[PDB]
């Protein structure tokens, strides 16, 4: 359950993230990629060299999705349940990996807005990316 | 699971610029702020009873300390961290019963704080070098299996 | 999200579950404690002998509860509030353990109603487990 | 984490009264059904498309068996588990990348079917010991650490 005070730390994040969203969504896969090299197998169609155009594309689609769940963080669902089906069944993506970008995704931040990443607002954005995920795997069964 | 010699450069050259209070210091803190059910073994700290509180702990601060020392000693024999554990394992699991997955909870605490600290220098490559590490400390801090 | 199916299923279980409260309960409080070990020390004030009169009393009470959000499955957030501080405020229990319990609960009814416990059941139990679970683990940050 | 007479006893006991083919097929299937993103590793396996579509699958079943013939690799010899999984390590971790927290949810699918064939004699005790030998052999599944 999101707070009052979380949803205002996660909008806080996401206009740091405003005007980067190519770029921290970029480099959040290239961390997800590099460092947990299973993730690359859901991926074979993709060039993923450092800075592939396939990736910065696909980058910035993924961080675009949770601007969109930040907008109507009020009701994440609705916001993105066309990625529901798409993710757990379609692709049947292994739970697992929710946890590896939402991990991802904190790092980026972390090396980018230090201060920003403040212990108040990580508890907050990781209770968020837990929701957003929580979204995209509520379709399983 | 072997370590490369590029990961053993990122990780010794990262160690060596890593000031164990401060580092450990803040990850500790952040364990017990991020996952809050962490407090249940550090009653004996005292107050713990918000992040400042707990960010401002003195207990805290040196027993973070204690863990940062503890991951260097991992730093220093890369290829023999299972026996340089096997004690604190029987601590931590044995003993204690601390679940291994917060073992890995700390870990990931680490890596952000490592990357808050160091910024852009915690290259993808870096973070993949410290990644195996925290988790081979993890693998060592959980159950024995012979 | 739990289907109209998967609370048709539920309640399906709770039928069979309802008249042995005590007796499922106490058993996979045993079933817990005897295969997660490190469980025991979250009741040091318990006789956790076989079949202790503290054990049948707690594994009532907390089949009981269980039993409350199966008949409030459609909000068991507000059906179960009044446990959720205890566990994650007061007590702490690590997040871990719900998983063991519900485990432990799915054993019991795989040994008395294996019948029942069919592929669709489980699916079913399994979803509502851990919703009730994470209404349990709600509060920690 | 050693495995005690009693345990060794209750495991050789269990396993004596086991159809692989029965037992195998059931976990397998409960496995793809309870946990449907698994279904992602058994492409070749045909028609998936439903519990009883899974559960008359003759591929399951067959692979089932051969599931269970490998834990009964690791009855015959409950010292030695390490050793007897580490090819089928290199398969499962190294190669397809099966995420090791699917070791354990098959390990807690097939405590549930034994338990389910096997009725009261499948004591907590009983399953302590089983509990014990699934989390051991997924242990040996895993990554392996030297
Ligand atoms: C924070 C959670 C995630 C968000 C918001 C999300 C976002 C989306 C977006 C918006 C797309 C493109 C959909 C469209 O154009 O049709 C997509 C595609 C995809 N996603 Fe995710 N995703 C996330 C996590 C994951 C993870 C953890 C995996 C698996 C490792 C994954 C696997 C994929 C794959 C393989 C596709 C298709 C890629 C390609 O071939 O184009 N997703 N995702
Ligand atoms: C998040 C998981 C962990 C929890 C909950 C935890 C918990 C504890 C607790 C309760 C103690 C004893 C403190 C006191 O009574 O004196 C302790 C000791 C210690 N832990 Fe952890 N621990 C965790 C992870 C780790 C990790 C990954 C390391 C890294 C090696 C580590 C290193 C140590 C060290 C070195 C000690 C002994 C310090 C001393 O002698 O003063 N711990 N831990
Ligand atoms: C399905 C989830 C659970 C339910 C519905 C639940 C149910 C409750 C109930 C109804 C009580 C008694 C409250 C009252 O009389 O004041 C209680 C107490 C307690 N619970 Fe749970 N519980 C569950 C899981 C857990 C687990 C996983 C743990 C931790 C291993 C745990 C730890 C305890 C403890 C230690 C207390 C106090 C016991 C005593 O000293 O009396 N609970 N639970
Ligand atoms: C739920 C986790 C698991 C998944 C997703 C998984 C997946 C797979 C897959 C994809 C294969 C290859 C099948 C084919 O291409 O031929 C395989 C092989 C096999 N697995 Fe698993 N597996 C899991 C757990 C286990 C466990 C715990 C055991 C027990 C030892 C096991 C035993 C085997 C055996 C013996 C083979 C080789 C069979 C053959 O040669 O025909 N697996 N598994």
């Amino acid at each position: 359950v999101l707070s009052p005070g979380d949803k205002a730390n996660v909008k806080t994040v996401w206009s740091k993230v405003s005007g980067h969203v190519e770029d921290y969504g970029a480099e959040t896969l290239e961390r997800l990629f590099r460092v947990y090299p299973s993730t690359k197998t859901y991926f074979p169609h993709f060039d993923l060299h450092h800075d592939s155009a396939q990736i910065r594309t696909h980058g910035k689609k993924v961080l675009t999705a949770i601007g969109e769940a930040v907008s109507h963080i009020d009701d994440i669902a609705s916001a993105l349940s066309k990625l529901s089906d798409l993710h757990a069944q379609t692709l049947r993506v292994d739970p697992v990996n929710f946890k590896l970008l939402s991990h991802s995704f904190l790092v980026v931040l972390a090396v980018h807005a230090p201060s920003l990443l403040t212990p108040e607002v990580h508890v907050s954005l990781d209770k968020f990316l837990v929701a957003v995920s929580n979204v995209l795997t509520s379709k399983y069964r | 699971s072997d370590f490369t010699q590029e990961e053993r450069q990122f990780i010794v050259n990262l160690w060596g610029r890593v000031d164990v209070e401060q580092i450990g210091a803040e990850a500790l803190a952040r364990l017990l702020i991020v996952y809050p059910w962490t407090q249940r073994f550090f009653s004996s700290f005292g107050n713990l009873s918000s992040p400042s509180a707990i960010l401002h702990n003195a207990k805290v601060h040196a027993h973070g300390k204690k863990v940062l020392t503890s991951f260097g000693e991992a730093v220093k024999n890369l290829d023999q961290i299972k026996q340089t554990f096997a004690q604190l394992s029987e601590l931590h699991s044995d003993k204690l019963h601390v679940d291994p997955e917060n073992f890995k909870l700390l870990g990931n605490i680490l890596i952000i704080v490592l990357a808050a600290h160091f910024g852009k220098d915690f290259t993808p490559a870096s973070q993949a070098a410290w990644q195996k590490l925290v988790s081979a400390v993890a693998h060592a801090l959980a159950l024995r299996y012979h």
